[PDB]
RNA sequence: UAACCGGAGAGGGAACCCACU
């Protein structure tokens, strides 16, 4: 049930704490057309919360070259916070340092 | 004031187009012709279907929808018909529609091709273009998927609803040179000739002409296979001459009545 | 078409066109998006000319026999789902048709329409308040089934009956809708030319060229200057290429071999002028337009933000319970907010009459009665 | 899903050309001389056969039975 | 009412050859669903006829 | 200070030329829903019974 | 009962019990029922395949046909315009486009 | 009808409007509205409120109408103007240059509400009846206006 | 669910009347046509003929709105010819012009083949 | 006299289902089932 | 002013009709054919273009000599900064100006420009001519690596190109560098919008 | 048996995995479904990638907003360990 | 020297995410 719950409200915690936890890390995947399917798979999201005057973290860093989409963006208050993945851009899943 | 004299020169009659030059008339009329080539030449068309049972991948209304684009061959009998909605009868009869139906089902291996042949009609003048090339898709079937419906062809003109429309392309054309500069060129050399353009390929375009109507309007009538190119002509400048006719018996009746 | 298998699926608000179309002109990195084998758009003949004033601001004109011939078509699938409990002891859900002679909570529907089962059937012409679920509550018995979304109107597609984890009947109704594109439905392009259907033609009204080809699609010109969408004019030029040689054009972003000129190049190959005007003429009158328009096929898309399901209206609906103030939403019929600063607009109009109206007769209209002397809501 | 009836914006005939289409590009035809062939000289009808994409035949694949 | 939340064919005016359902009827005129488009019009009631949808034989 | 009102309409906005700059294209369905009460008189009876 | 006398592969069964089969293979540590199922997978597998392909053996058979020579086809003309891009090398002389200089 | 675009960020956000049924289902309004509730027409939606009383509808038609909103006191210019689309083409129809002949100039006077039902004289008389485009539009300006403005 | 059917464009209404002929005040021998359940096809036509006319000092038709389906034509004559008769005999010789090319085209068809 | 006939999901075949019973099929086991198409009457005005 | 503002409502709208329905003989449009230029002045903006490159370059070269002088207030590096904007800026102008007088009568840029209606002289520069110098937070594009603004750049490159000085226009394309630096600059519009909607309200 | 674990579509833990295309047919699915998402209580969810700061590592800022000169934050986290990771801070004091 | 029926609105909530101008 602790995976269920945590995967189905999107709160990444426990349920009896679930105000203190982080919200919006597991949505329902948007099977509208197939492009926002495959881009709904592939975003990343910057955790640093709305409400921010700060511009930093918002811009469009010189080294998101070929890493994340320069283009892809949402025009409401999430841009700059949410991104998506360029096209050959490959996420390192681990390996033993021994 | 009283009536220019219009002339006719067909250049080239096919089964499938009609090319003709129309001299001495006003661009008012030679233009309303064009217009009702495409709205108002009436057609039968099928525009009710009752589906007794459908298993195709193809929705409900997906079946009924192109059903109505079938072009059938009305050449005779759609003078005949009188108008669905001004005909006495309940629901439909021969005098203002044309029965037709589709039962098939899907039982070989192979998928089925539910073309226009499957159509039946009730009648042997009035059926899809297949009498003398392919036949219009209506759906694929699989195996033990089905297509069971009764439809109805009305008649109807392409004011109401494009199906309706006896005309693939109608190309009207006036003044290939621009004698007249109706339309005005940055640079009247880079625009490709005319396919009438009496002008050698030395000069862009002929010289203007100050006082001067336009006149030779060329035209272009592909049918879509329903009605004869010739026969679309001939029905839409009776159409026209029909409304001009009703509109002044009206005007007559509203003069004597002031 | 969002997936292959959308028949299936038992989707909450799933949208899927009649005759989606491959772009005209693609990028290459689009073939491994898989885009030609799920696209989502038609290409269209659109004609970048201000024509008769409503292909302005924004909006597009469309041509109405060509949505006659299933243009930008598409079927609207939204998805009820129910389950039936044991409420309690005394209490349990079961789908069973509601019934004046047993069950109470009935209210004005046709009950008529629904099957003995309890459910709606597949192929049913449903509407708004129509019942699609008739489950009842036993207390004799308290009506409460689920009704379609007001102002919903579709035909019922299918109906699938199954158990739950809990082995409860548990039913999935989903209901189709056919949607024909309407003025005030929002169409966009591949380069960020938003823009609603701001008018619907026939092809005799609409501008045709020296043969009989008039636009799918007029867009203003004004939208070009400002936003500086040079790809869009690039792209209806090399649709034309593309649909002349009779195979599909390249768009990758950085290609260094496709520029303007060489696609006017072979542009005027085919018999047309070599940046893509065109000597329209006007669908009116007949008479050449002065100015030759730009035209060619464009790939444009059409975007779920239909009008029909924004299109909301209210007069004296239900109220909350709290507040006794009109409900919030267009699926609760709900009230408009006169927010404050509509509050500060009609203080700067010195309209006090209106603003007063808006504020209390129009909300939440009440009476206290009060004493002349000390007491305080009597 | 399945090939348009007619043209969007000419309304010639375009739902008897797509298997033709499809056997002319099993001949080693170029794309655009399949079209031609076809009798398909206005640009507009000619995006009807180029830009199609037959779905059908993926939706044919989920048999109800068999 | 009678005829209420049944199937009826307009068989006369514009709308002739059409199938609904009947949401509301008074002494004169009658609010059908319209089968195929999605709108309710309102006809007038002599210009229906009853189709209904029955099975026979029920065994 | 902000409540929501009732006779209260929301809908897409397009382009006409034809209306006077003082003119709104409501739909039909808006007009057939929200009313306006008006007090009879034996100005408008006769106009309001018909309605 | 009705499981019984009617065989399992027909009609829509026959993935699912592919499947059921080899998970029936793997849980059993024994050689003999191994061997039996992968007989009996490989039976259906090929039974299967023969039924689909019969199936699709009209109007999907073409256009697969015709999808390969398509890319084929593509494959073909790109090298041979790459070779009409080696061969056209005289002289490029177009002004609209441009590239980085700098330093 | 009061109607407004929910940004009311100054009066002429929420002008008054005279009502008119059309068929389709959209709030349908004048192009040179759309300065002043800054809402183009890629998808805007905007509220409209029916008064409910005799004394309000008055106090809207006598306060708040459009054409009493033409000029604001923000700035004292005029908030609607002809713009967008008409602005060009006016632009190109009051060039020196452009002519018409009886024809377009009968089909152009049907559209002037104001038009005093006199044809004016040409400005071109021989070799042909030919009118100029100022000349048309001095029939759109109203009464006897004097001003004085420098083209761009 | 606002969309008008598809018929209203050129069937009547019942109480419509085809023409409605008003007298215009503002110039002497001047008449207003509207015309319902028509458009560009039938008024265009019907301008362009009248222009003809040596005796009509005004012609013009406008549609007041693409969205309903009626024209306003707009006709002034000299004091010696009413309107009325301006609009009658523009429609009569012009359906003697659609007549003739009727007329033309039949024969000219008949001689197009096997001729 | 009619008992509410389903069809099955795997394995498309008709079945009897009336009120209080288990969804399942009467062959092979299947707790998947959607409902056949109606009797009424299916009029489209084709446009 | 000297009507009411009823026949000032009758003027509005009789403008629009009139004008509108004239517009159905005129016409007007918007294609490639008013962006292209002639071949003549795109050899003016190549050598414009050219030529403030390599006054940049000579810029660079006296300030790795240390011969640039520091102008008033600014530092020597500030100094250097300035001078780099001064001449690409005077590039930019230029190349757009050289791009005006070019258009011909029937432009529909132009048409639109000159009417007022929508566009700038500025976005016929971009459009024909260069599109320019992309800043973010005023200066030009960062070193977000280091020492550099792009892994295809070298360690302290400071000329145009590498630090975002967009040399091509909107009709010639943008080289994929530039690309990345215009989306650069533009993300700069949208963050400043969605916070200006949300502190101006208040 | 410890619980129930949620898998991942055309995981290799997932029923689709390494199947051919007659049989995601035949089990009525598509075979352009990309997968990487979660079936919960019937509704397809997706793991949104959450960036954070890299671990292990040292950073030298400057807050100029507190009475530090420099601060050498380092998020110090051993592996995936039941302690979260716990930050170093070497600051350097204003005056 | 006779003529059968009368009942009316079922009335619901927090949070988070996504999206639109
Ligand atoms: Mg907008
Ligand atoms: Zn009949
Ligand atoms: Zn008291
Ligand atoms: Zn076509
Ligand atoms: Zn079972």
């Amino acid at each position: 049930d602790g995976l269920k719950y945590s995967l189905a409200t999107g709160n990444w915690g426990d349920q009896k704490k679930a105000h203190q936890a982080r919200a919006g890390v597991s949505q329902v995947l948007n099977r509208l057309t197939f492009a926002s399917t495959l881009s709904h798979l592939r975003r990343l999201n910057s955790p640093i919360g709305r409400d921010g005057k700060l511009a930093k973290p918002r811009q469009l860093h010189n080294t998101l070259w070929g890493m994340v989409c320069p283009a892809e963006t949402p025009e409401g208050h999430a841009v700059g916070l949410v991104k998506n993945l360029a096209l050959m851009a490959y996420i390192s899943v681990g390996s033993q340092p021994s | 004031p009283y009536a220019n004299q219009p002339t006719v020169r067909i250049t080239e009659l096919t089964d499938e187009n009609v090319k003709f030059i129309i001299e001495n008339t006003d661009l008012a009329v030679a233009n309303s012709i064009r217009r009702v080539f495409i709205a108002e030449v009436p057609i039968i068309a099928i525009d009710w279907v009752q589906i007794d049972a459908n298993s195709s991948v193809l929705h409900d209304e997906f079946i009924a929808h192109r059903l109505g684009l079938i072009p059938l061959t009305s050449d005779d009998i759609v003078d005949k018909l009188q108008y669905s909605r001004d005909c006495t009868c309940e629901e439909f009869c021969p005098e203002c529609s044309v029965e037709f139906t589709l039962d098939v089902r899907c039982n070989e291996d192979q998928t089925r091709h539910v073309t226009s042949r499957d159509l039946i009609s009730n009648s042997p003048r009035v059926i899809p273009v297949t009498s003398r090339q392919d036949d219009i898709l209506i759906v694929k079937l699989r195996k033990g998927q089905e297509l069971r419906l009764r439809a109805y062809a009305k008649k109807g003109f392409g004011k109401e609803h494009a199906k309706w429309n006896p005309t693939a392309g109608v190309a009207f054309e006036y003044d290939p040179d621009n004698a007249l500069r109706h339309t005005v060129y940055p640079k009247p050399e880079e625009w490709p000739k005319s396919e009438y353009s009496e002008l050698d390929e030395d000069e862009s375009q002929a010289p203007y002409d100050p006082n001067g109507k336009p006149e030779r309007f060329y035209y272009n009538v592909e049918s879509c296979g329903s009605l004869r190119p010739e026969t679309i002509v001939l029905s839409a400048l009776s159409g026209l001459k029909k409304k001009l006719s009703d509109l002044q018996t009206q005007l007559s009746h509203e003069i004597q009545s002031d | 078409v969002y997936i292959t298998n959308f028949h299936v699926r038992m989707d909450t608000l799933a949208h899927v066109l009649y005759y989606p179309q491959k772009p005209l002109v693609t990028t290459r990195s689009m073939e491994y998006l898989r885009f030609r084998e799920l696209p989502a758009g038609i290409n269209s003949i659109v004609a970048i000319a201000s024509y008769t004033g409503y292909n302005q601001e924004d909006s597009v004109i469309m041509n109405r026999s060509a949505v006659d011939r299933g243009f930008f078509r598409s079927v609207f699938y939204r998805s009820y789902k129910e389950q039936e409990s044991k409420k309690g002891f005394d209490q349990e859900e079961v789908f069973e048709k509601p019934t004046r002679e047993t069950c109470q909570g009935m209210r004005h529907a046709i009950y008529d329409k629904l099957d003995d089962d309890g459910l709606i059937a597949p192929g049913v012409r449903v509407s708004g308040d129509d019942v699609i679920i008739g489950k009842t509550v036993t207390l004799t018995k308290r009506d409460c089934s689920t009704f379609l979304r007001t102002s919903e109107t579709g035909i019922v597609d299918q109906v699938m009956v199954t158990l739950n984890q809990e082995g409860y009947k548990f039913c999935k109704i989903r209901v189709r809708s056919v949607r024909i594109p309407q003025i005030g439905d929002k169409f966009a392009s591949r380069h960020g030319q938003k823009g609603t259907c701001g008018i619907q033609y026939r092809q005799e009204d609409m501008p045709f060229t020296c043969e009989g080809i008039t636009p799918d699609i007029i867009i203003n010109p004004h939208a070009i200057p400002s936003r500086m969408t040079i790809g869009h004019l690039i792209e209806c030029l090399q649709g034309k290429v593309s649909a002349n040689k009779g195979e599909i054009g390249d768009a990758t972003p950085f290609n260094d071999a496709v520029n303007v000129q060489k696609i006017s190049n072979l542009l005027s190959d085919y018999g047309y002028h070599l940046r893509g005007n065109e000597v329209l003429y006007n669908g009116f009158t007949g008479r050449k337009i002065t100015s030759q328009i730009f035209i060619g096929p464009t790939y444009y898309q059409r975007l779920k933000h239909m009008v029909d399901d924004k299109i909301h209206s209210r007069a004296r609906g239900p109220i909350q319970i709290l507040n006794r103030q009109p409900m919030e939403g267009r699926s609760r019929d709900g009230g408009l907010r006169f927010g404050e600063m509509e509050r500060d607009c009609q203080i700067a109009h010195g309209a006090a009459q209106f603003l007063r109206e808006r504020l209390f007769e129009a909300s939440d209209p009440y009476q206290v009665h009060v004493c002349n002397l000390c007491g305080i809501m009597a | 899903m399945i090939i348009p009836v007619r043209c969007f914006t000419c309304g010639k005939i375009v739902g008897n050309k797509w298997e033709a289409y499809l056997g002319l590009l099993q001949a080693e035809y170029t794309e655009g001389d399949a079209l031609d062939a076809l009798g398909l000289k206005r640009y507009c009808c000619r995006r009807m056969l180029l830009a199609h994409v037959d779905l059908i035949e993926k939706l044919l694949n989920y048999a109800p039975l068999e | 009412n009678e005829l209420i939340g049944q199937t009826v064919r307009i068989s006369q005016g514009p709308y002739k050859g059409y199938i609904g359902v009947v949401k509301d009827a008074t002494e004169s005129t009658a609010r059908v669903e319209l089968h195929s488009t999605c709108q309710t019009i309102s006809v007038d009631r002599q210009r229906l006829t009853t189709v209904g949808s029955r099975r026979p034989g029920g065994m | 200070m902000g409540k929501r009102v009732d006779f209260s309409a929301r809908t897409v906005i397009t382009p006409d030329p034809n209306l006077s700059i003082d003119q709104v294209g409501v739909p039909r369905s808006i007009a057939a829903n929200m009313t306006f009460a008006e007090i009879v008189t034996p100005f408008n009876i006769d106009r309001l019974q018909e309605l | 009962e009705k499981e019984r006398f009617r065989k399992a592969p027909p009609n829509y069964a026959m993935k699912k019990t592919q499947l059921l089969k080899e998970k029936a293979m793997a849980e059993d540590l024994g050689d003999q029922d191994k061997a039996k199922q992968i007989q009996d997978q490989l039976n259906e597998l090929e039974e299967r395949a023969e039924a689909l392909d019969r199936q699709r053996t009209k109007n999907i058979s073409a256009i697969s046909y015709i999808n390969q020579r398509n890319r084929e086809w593509n494959i073909v003309e790109s090298e041979k315009a790459l070779v009409a891009e080696s061969h056209n090398m005289k002289n490029q002389q177009m002004d609209p486009f441009t590239r980085r200089q700098c330093k | 009808v009061i109607f407004n675009r929910q940004p009311t960020l100054h009066k002429m956000s929420m002008m008054g409007h005279r009502v008119r049924i059309l068929p389709w289902s959209t709030f349908r309004l004048n192009l040179s509205v759309t300065t002043p509730y800054n809402a183009d027409f890629d998808g805007d939606e905007m509220n409209l409120h029916l008064p409910q009383s005799l004394e309000t509808r008055a106090e809207i038609q006598e306060l708040a109408m459009v054409p009493r909103m033409i000029v604001t006191p923000q700035s004292n210019r005029p908030v609607m103007g002809i713009v967008q689309d008409t602005l060009t083409a006016v632009r190109k129809f009051t060039k020196r240059d452009v002519f018409l002949e009886r024809g377009e100039v009968m089909n152009l006077l049907m559209f002037l509400s104001t038009w005093d039902g006199k044809v004016p004289q040409p400005a071109i008389l021989k070799p042909r009846p030919l009118w100029t485009g100022k000349q048309i539009f001095s029939l759109i300006i109203p009464g006897h206006i004097n001003c004085i403005r420098t083209h761009s | 669910m606002n969309a008008p059917p598809a018929f209203e464009s050129f069937l009547l209404f019942e109480g419509e009347k085809k023409i409605t002929i008003n007298k215009d005040t503002k110039v002497p021998n001047a008449c207003l046509f509207t015309i319902n359940k028509e458009d560009h096809t039938l008024g265009n036509i019907i301008k362009s003929q009248l222009l003809k006319d040596p005796q009509v000092l005004f012609a013009g038709y406008k549609v007041p709105h693409p969205l309903e389906h009626k024209i306003i034509i707009r006709v002034q004559t000299t004091p010696d010819y009413s309107p009325q008769e301006a609009f009658t005999n523009a429609i009569t010789d012009l359906i003697s012009e659609l007549s003739l090319l009727e007329e033309r085209f039949r024969v000219a068809i008949k001689d197009k083949q096997e001729g | 006299q009619q008992p509410m006939i389903y069809i099955c999901g795997e394995c498309h075949t008709e079945n009897e289902i009336k009120s209080r019973d288990p969804i399942r099929c009467r062959e092979c086991g299947y707790r998947i089932m959607y409902k056949k198409r109606t009797k009424r009457l299916v009029v489209f005005d084709a446009r | 002013l000297e009507m009411g503002h009823d026949i000032t409502r009758l003027f509005y709208s009789n403008i629009q009709t009139v004008i509108n329905n004239w517009l159905l003989i005129e016409g007007h449009t918007i294609g490639i054919g008013d962006s292209i230029a002639d071949s003549k002045t795109y050899q003016d903006i190549q050598n414009t273009i050219k030529k403030a490159k390599q006054d940049v370059i000579e810029v660079i070269e006296k300030a790795h000599n240390n011969e640039l002088e520091p102008t008033p207030g600014n530092t020597l590096r500030q100094t250097f900064e300035n001078q780099v904007n001064r001449i690409l800026n005077d590039a930019r102008d230029k190349t757009g100006s050289s791009a005006q007088k070019s258009l011909s009568e029937y432009n529909n840029f132009k048409s639109m420009v000159v009417s007022g209606a929508k566009g700038s002289k500025i976005n016929i520069s971009q459009v024909i001519a260069v599109v320019g110098q992309q800043n973010v937070e005023g200066k030009r594009i960062p070193f977000g690596f280091k020492h550099r603004t792009l892994p295809h750049f070298i360690k302290d490159d400071y000329g145009p190109e590498s630090r975002g000085f967009v040399e091509n226009s909107y009709l010639a394309g943008l080289t994929p560098t530039e690309f990345f630096f215009h989306a650069m600059g533009g993300r700069e519009g949208l963050i400043d919008t969605a916070v200006k909607t949300a502190e101006t309200g208040y | 048996f410890i619980g129930k674990i949620p898998i991942m579509l055309r995981s290799t833990y997932c029923l689709l995995n390494g199947l051919t295309d007659r049989d995601l047919c035949e089990l009525n699915e598509c075979p352009l479904d990309p997968g990487g998402y979660f079936i919960i209580n019937g509704s397809e969810k997706v793991l949104i990638a959450q960036e954070k700061m890299a671990t292990n590592t040292v950073y030298v800022f400057a807050k100029k907003d507190s009475k530090y000169a420099y601060t050498g934050e380092c998020r110090s986290c051993l592996e995936n360990s039941s302690r979260p990771t716990s930050t170093i801070w070497v600051s350097m004091l204003a005056r």
